């Protein structure tokens, strides 16, 4: 087991062959940030995977094809929408930029990764030390599974 | 407080002819002109309940007046509403195309009145239950002026400005309630939209006034 | 349960946050609904309670009297007019107003005679109720008991209080239903039983909203 794999974190599995998180001595002449990055990437991966599966199931159009029909005519769940591509992209950039800009303005990395608060409706977090950690491991594991699944979907999209 | 609208020197509803206002109307509340000739606020509890009723009515009627005026103006300018007139907008749901916000077939496009009524009942019941008894957006706040999450811009931090804005709110609300009573009566009598009535009055003020309908409800 | 500070209220979970202080809960049907503040003075509260109970009893009787003839006519009783709001014109009929159709019952013809008799009788009865007369004097204004409780069904005070709660609740329901009767007769123009039958025939299509543009202003 690697020494820098100190444990006490949900994603501890002893997988770091290249020593990316391994501290190194320095001469003049961090794990929290990487965990946050994996968390965010995995969250978006599960969101994308669920959305692609639901879109394939309900309307039947390919996820790779989505966007071409939308540009010709906007429609969600078979119901038309009165939005052009310009208004769509403007609204998207404004809202996402606002959410991002509020997201990164947190001096505390623990709250940066795990804001809780209003984003947790049920009092599931509380102060538990085992069940909360177990569900946190569950989130990180499903995040990894969704990331690899979406990478497989992207690979299969090419050359097909 | 020490301002033109509070204390024994506040303006009163009959000018110099008002005399002395009633004793219980000491002038410590916004919009206190000392007009309680009927004597319905002798009991302080009843006075407080009437104040709450007046404020809620004022806010609702301000919203109602704005929402009665705006769609008719837009429809007159050219926007293709289903029914621009305020007292006819409710019947749009019975049309074949259903209710269309701003006249667009992709905006709302409601079809069933029952769903609208049910969702409105649920949402408004929750809203008013939260208003009466503290909910997620504040628990221990004032009944009429909760502030906090309902004053995001911080326009009521200064107590003097707070009192001034309270007076302005109550005056605008009373004006709006008077105008909404006018809306109801004009709709019953004339049968046209308020903007149509205004345009008709402006076209010929000498003859296009209320007295033209005076002989409308005479018995025969 | 019922009387007591921990009593059911008119807004459920949203009511205990704000209830009138003068509504302690010592009277039947106290759900703590006085948002308008009309019963701050205890004397006015007592008068309003009296008015409410009288309306409740009258509306119970009115609801039964509105429903029974129409149902009986549906069962096949030859009534002059089943609908309650057209039942008063039977006195102007050529054959007169006959109880249960049969011309040997009552067979009233004149409206003035019955109106005068009712005026005299009800005047005496209501004067006795207001002041006190042969049927007891100085009794409870709302629940005299005694000769007005021949069966003695409310001798036990707790049972008496529970029956009072049942009375006021049934009365509030009856008054609400009678207001519904008035509004439906004004709008639909048919009897309440006809309204129920029509609604049961096509619940989604025919309802109140169908008569929504009934009173739209003309011109
Ligand atoms: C000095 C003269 C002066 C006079 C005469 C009045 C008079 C009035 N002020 Mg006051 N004010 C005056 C000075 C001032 N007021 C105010 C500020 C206010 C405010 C904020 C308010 C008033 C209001 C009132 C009204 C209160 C009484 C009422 O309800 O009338 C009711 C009776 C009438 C109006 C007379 C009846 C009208 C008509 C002659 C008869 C109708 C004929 C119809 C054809 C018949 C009906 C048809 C039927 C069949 C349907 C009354 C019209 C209140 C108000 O506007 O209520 C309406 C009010 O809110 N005043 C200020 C600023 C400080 C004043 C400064 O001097
Ligand atoms: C929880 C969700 C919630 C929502 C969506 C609303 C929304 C509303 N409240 Mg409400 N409230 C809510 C909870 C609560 N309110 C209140 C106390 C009040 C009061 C006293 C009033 C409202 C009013 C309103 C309405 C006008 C909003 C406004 O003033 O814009 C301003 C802000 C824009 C950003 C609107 C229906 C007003 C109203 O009903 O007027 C018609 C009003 O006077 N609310 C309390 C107790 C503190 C709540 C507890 O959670
Ligand atoms: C927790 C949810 C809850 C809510 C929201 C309510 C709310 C209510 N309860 Mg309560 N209750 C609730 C739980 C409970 N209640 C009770 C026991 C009682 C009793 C005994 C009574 C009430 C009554 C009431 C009503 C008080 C009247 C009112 O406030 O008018 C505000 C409400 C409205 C104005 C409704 C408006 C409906 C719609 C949105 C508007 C209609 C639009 C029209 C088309 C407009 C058309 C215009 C026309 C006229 C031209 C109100 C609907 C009283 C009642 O029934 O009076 C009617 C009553 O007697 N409740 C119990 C047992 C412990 C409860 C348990 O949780
Ligand atoms: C970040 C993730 C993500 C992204 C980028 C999209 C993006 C899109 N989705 Mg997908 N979707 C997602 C998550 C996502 N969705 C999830 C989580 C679900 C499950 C509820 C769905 C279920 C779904 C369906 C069922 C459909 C779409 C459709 C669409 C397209 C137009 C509607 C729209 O933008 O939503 C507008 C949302 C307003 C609230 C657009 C390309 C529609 C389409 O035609 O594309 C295939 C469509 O029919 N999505
Ligand atoms: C399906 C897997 C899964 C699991 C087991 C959990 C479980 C949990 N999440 Mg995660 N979460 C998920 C999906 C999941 N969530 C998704 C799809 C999103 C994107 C919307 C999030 C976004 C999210 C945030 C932003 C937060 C949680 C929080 C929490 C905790 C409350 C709990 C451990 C909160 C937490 O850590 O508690 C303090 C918290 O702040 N989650
Ligand atoms: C439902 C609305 C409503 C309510 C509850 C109140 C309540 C109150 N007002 Mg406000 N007021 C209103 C509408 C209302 N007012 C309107 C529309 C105006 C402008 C005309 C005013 C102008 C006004 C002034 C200038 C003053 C008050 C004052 C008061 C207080 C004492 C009077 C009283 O006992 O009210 C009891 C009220 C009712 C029981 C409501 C009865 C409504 C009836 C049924 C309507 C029909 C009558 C009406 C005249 C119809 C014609 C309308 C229009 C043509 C005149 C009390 C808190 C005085 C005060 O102390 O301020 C704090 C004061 O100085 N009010
Ligand atoms: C008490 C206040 C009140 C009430 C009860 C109403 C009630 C109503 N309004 Mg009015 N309105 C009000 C205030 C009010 N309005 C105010 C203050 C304004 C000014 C902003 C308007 C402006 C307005 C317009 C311009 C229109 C209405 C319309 C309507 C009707 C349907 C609205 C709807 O679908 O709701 C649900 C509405 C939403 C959930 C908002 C959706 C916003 C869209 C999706 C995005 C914005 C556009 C891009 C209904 C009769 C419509 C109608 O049919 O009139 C004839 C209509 O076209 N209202
Ligand atoms: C004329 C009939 C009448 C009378 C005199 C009263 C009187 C009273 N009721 Mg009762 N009540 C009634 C009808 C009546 N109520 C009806 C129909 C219901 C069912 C909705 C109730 C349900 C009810 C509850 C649940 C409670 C009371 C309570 C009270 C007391 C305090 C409230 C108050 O000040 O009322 C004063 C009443 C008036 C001044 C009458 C004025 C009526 C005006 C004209 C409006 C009527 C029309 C109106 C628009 C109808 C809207 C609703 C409609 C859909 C039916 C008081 C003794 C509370 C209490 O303390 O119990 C002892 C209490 O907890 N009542
Ligand atoms: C002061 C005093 C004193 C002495 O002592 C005694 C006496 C005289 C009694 C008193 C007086 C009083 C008065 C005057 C009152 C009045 C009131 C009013 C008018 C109200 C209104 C009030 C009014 C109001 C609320 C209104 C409201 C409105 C609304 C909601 C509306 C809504 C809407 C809209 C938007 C439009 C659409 O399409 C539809 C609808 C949905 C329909
Ligand atoms: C609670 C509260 C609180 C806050 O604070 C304020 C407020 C809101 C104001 C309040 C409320 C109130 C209310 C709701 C009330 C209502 C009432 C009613 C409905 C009554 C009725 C009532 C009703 C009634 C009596 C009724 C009655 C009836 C009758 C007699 C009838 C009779 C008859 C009959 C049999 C049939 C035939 O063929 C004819 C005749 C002979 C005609």
């Amino acid at each position: 087991r690697p020494e820098w794999l100190d444990g006490s974190l949900p994603g501890d599995r002893g997988f770091d062959p290249l020593g990316l998180s391994k501290p190194s001595e320095f001469v003049v002449i961090g794990l929290a940030r990487f965990r946050e990055c994996e968390l965010i990437h995995g969250r978006w991966a599960m969101l994308a995977c669920l959305g692609a599966l639901v879109a394939e199931a309900t309307t039947g159009v390919s996820w790779v094809e989505a966007g071409k029909v939308e540009l010709d005519g906007a429609s969600y769940a078979g119901l038309s929408l009165p939005f052009s591509i310009t208004q769509l992209i403007w609204i998207e950039v404004i809202l996402v930029g606002g959410a991002e800009f509020y997201r990164n303005s947190e001096t505390n990395p623990e709250k940066r990764c795990y804001p809780g608060g209003v984003f947790d409706p049920l009092k599931l977090a509380s102060e538990d030390e085992e069940r909360a950690f177990r569900l946190k491991t569950a989130e990180i594991k499903h995040a990894r599974l969704a990331m690899v699944s979406f990478f497989g979907y992207g690979v299969q999209a090419l050359s097909t | 407080p020490d301002s033109f609208w509070y204390g024994p020197e506040r303006p009163l509803f009959l000018g110099a002819f008002t005399g002395e206002p009633p004793s219980y109307l000491t002038g410590e509340f916004p919009g206190d002109y000392g007009w309680d000739t009927a004597g319905l606020s002798a009991d302080p509890e009843t006075f407080k309940r009437y104040r709450e009723l007046e404020l809620i009515h004022a806010r609702w009627a301000m919203l109602g007046a704005l929402g009665c005026i705006f769609p008719e103006l837009l429809g007159s300018y050219g926007v293709p509403f289903g029914e621009a007139v305020w007292f006819k907008a409710g019947a749009q749901i019975f049309q074949e195309g259903g209710l269309d916000y701003l006249g667009n077939p992709n905006l709302v496009h409601a079809q069933s009145i029952l769903a609208i009524l049910g969702t409105q009942v649920l949402l408004m019941g929750a809203i008013e239950g939260y208003r009466v008894n503290g909910g997620p957006l504040g628990e221990g706040l004032d009944k009429l002026y909760p502030g906090g999450s309902f004053d995001p811009l911080g326009l009521a931090d200064d107590p003097d400005t707070f009192a001034e804005l309270k007076v302005k709110e109550i005056k605008n609300g009373r004006l709006a309630m008077f105008s909404m009573f006018g809306f109801f009566v004009q709709a019953i009598v004339t049968g046209k939209g308020p903007l149509q009535n205004l345009s008709d009055h402006l076209a010929n003020p000498g003859t296009n006034n209320a007295f033209a309908y005076a002989t409308k409800f005479t018995p025969q």
